C-alpha cells in the first residue's frame, strides 16, 4: 500500500536530479568540481614551471600554448633554458604533460562558455580550438567534443592529476598574488589542501554522474515470498542511490569548503573581466555555483525522509 | 656579477681539479655544467635542480666529476681529455638566466 506514493518519490526524485539543473545537487556539485578545477588552474598557471627534457638536455626549443592565463600573456610558453634539467616529480613537467593539461582545460573551457547541460543530456558536442606554436611552426585544430559531465570530469581528472603527480616547482618572484615568494616552491607543499579538495569533488562529482545514470535507466513504476521480493531490491536500490547522491554532493560542498580555509581562500572566487589579465584568481564564477548548490542542497535534504523510508519498508519485506 | 676560477688554474695529470663558483645568485632554480664555451644540451657534463636536489648527469659526463651545491664542481683523476673550456648555466627562481665561462689546462 504504502508504495504507490513512495515510488512517485523515488521517480520524481529523479527527474530532478537528471532533468533539471537550477535546483539539482547533482548538477550543481558536478559543475562545481569543473569550475574549481579551472579555478585552480587559472590562479596557479602563470607559476608552474614546464620544459624539462625527457630523453636529454636542450635550451633550444619552446612551446607556447595559446589561452593560457600566463602573466602579462594570454598564453603560457614551456621554457627553453628550463629544457637543460630534467622534468619530473617535484621540479618541472614535461612539455606533453603541459600539452595533455591544455588540451583538458580548454575543452572544458569551451564546454562552460557553451555550458554544461543536464545530466540526462549526453547528446550535446562542443567546439573546440587549440592553438599551439613552436619557437616558427604552429597547430591550431579545431575538434568536435562531447559536452557532457561524465566527459568533462574526466579532463578536470587529467588536470588535477598531472598535478598531484608530478608536482612541478614553482616561479620566483624577482602585483602578485600573496603565496608567491622570492623562492622555488614545491606546489605540492603550498597548494597541497587544494590538489586534495579538487581531487576529492572530481571524484565524487563521477560517482554522482554514475548513479544518476543507473537511476535514469531504472524507473519503477501480494504474498509471503510471492516474487515481489525483486521490486522491493529494486526499491531499496534505488533508494540507497539517491541516498549516495544527496550526500555526495552535500560532500561536494564540504570538500570545497577545506579550501576556504587554505592559501587560495580568497583567490580562487575573484577576477578582474581568458584575456591577458586573468593570471592569479580563479575568474570561473565559483561563488554564484556554490551558493547555488548550497542551496540545492539545502532544498533537497526534505526528500532525506521519504528515501529512507523506502529502505526501511523495503528491508522489513526481507 | 656570476663568475668562475680554477684551481689550481694548471692542473697535473691523474690528480685533480676544483671549478669554483663566484656571485652565484641568492635564489635559485637550478644550474649545469658543460664541456665547452657555452651552453650546449649534448656537451652538458651535470644538471642540478633544487627542487629535488637531485643531480642527474649529461651526455658528457665522463663519471669523474662531482658538483657540490654552491655550484661548484669537481674532476677527479683528470686526463688529457679533460683540459679545455668549462661553462656554467644557472636558473634563477624567476627563471632569469645566467652564465659564466672557465678553463683549465692539464699537463703530463
Amino acid at each position: 500500500t504504502a508504495i504507490n506514493q513512495a515510488i512517485g518519490n523515488l521517480n520524481a526524485n529523479t527527474q530532478n536530479l537528471i532533468d533539471k539543473t537550477d535546483n539539482s545537487p547533482a548538477y550543481q556539485a558536478t559543475l562545481l568540481a569543473l569550475k574549481s578545477t579551472v579555478g585552480l588552474w587559472n590562479s596557479i598557471a602563470y607559476a608552474v614551471i614546464c620544459g624539462g627534457y625527457t630523453d636529454k638536455p636542450n635550451h633550444n626549443t619552446t612551446e607556447t600554448f595559446y589561452n593560457q592565463p600566463g602573466q602579462g600573456s594570454d598564453s603560457i610558453t614551456c621554457g627553453g633554458h628550463v629544457g637543460l634539467l630534467q622534468a619530473g616529480k617535484n621540479n618541472s613537467l614535461s612539455i606533453e604533460q603541459f600539452a595533455t593539461l591544455n588540451k583538458a582545460y580548454q575543452i572544458i573551457q569551451a564546454a562552460l562558455k557553451q555550458g554544461l547541460p543536464a545530466l540526462s543530456d549526453t547528446k550535446k558536442t562542443v567546439e573546440v580550438t587549440i592553438k599551439t606554436a613552436t619557437n616558427d611552426t604552429t597547430v591550431s585544430i579545431t575538434d568536435t567534443f562531447i559536452n557532457d559531465a561524465q566527459n568533462l570530469l574526466t579532463q578536470a581528472q587529467t588536470i588535477i592529476n598531472t598535478l598531484q603527480d608530478n608536482c612541478p616547482q614553482l616561479k620566483g618572484k624577482s602585483n602578485t598574488p600573496s603565496w608567491q615568494t622570492g623562492a622555488n616552491q614545491n606546489s605540492c607543499s603550498v597548494f597541497g589542501t587544494e590538489f586534495s579538495a579538487i581531487s576529492d569533488m572530481i571524484s565524487n562529482a563521477q560517482n554522482i554522474v554514475q548513479e544518476t545514470q543507473q537511476l535514469n535507466t531504472t524507473p519503477l513504476k501480494n504474498l509471503n515470498s510471492p516474487n515481489s521480493i525483486a521490486l522491493a531490491q529494486s526499491m531499496l536500490k534505488n533508494a540507497q542511490s539517491q541516498a549516495a547522491v544527496l550526500k555526495l554532493a552535500n560532500q561536494v560542498g564540504s570538500d570545497f569548503n577545506r579550501i576556504s580555509t587554505g592559501v587560495l581562500k580568497n583567490y580562487i572566487e575573484e577576477c578582474n573581466a581568458v584575456s591577458s589579465n586573468t593570471w592569479g584568481k580563479g575568474c570561473a564564477g565559483v561563488k554564484q555555483t556554490l551558493t547555488s548548490l548550497e542551496n540545492s542542497n539545502a532544498s533537497f535534504s526534505s526528500q532525506t525522509p521519504q528515501i529512507n523510508q523506502a529502505q526501511n519498508l523495503a528491508n522489513t519485506i526481507v | 656579477q656570476l663568475t668562475t676560477e680554477s684551481m689550481p688554474f694548471n692542473v697535473a695529470e691523474g690528480k685533480e681539479v676544483l671549478l669554483l663558483v663566484h656571485n652565484l645568485p641568492q635564489q635559485l632554480f637550478g644550474y649545469s655544467w658543460y664541456k665547452g664555451e657555452r651552453v650546449d644540451g649534448n656537451r652538458q657534463i651535470v644538471g642540478y635542480a633544487i627542487g629535488t636536489q637531485q643531480a642527474t648527469p649529461g651526455p658528457a659526463n665522463s663519471g669523474r666529476e662531482t658538483i657540490y651545491p654552491n655550484a661548484s664542481l669537481l674532476i677527479q683523476n683528470v686526463t688529457q681529455n679533460d683540459t679545455g673550456f668549462y661553462t656554467l648555466q644557472v636558473i634563477k627562481s624567476d627563471l632569469v638566466n645566467e652564465e659564466a665561462t672557465g678553463q683549465f689546462h692539464v699537463y703530463p
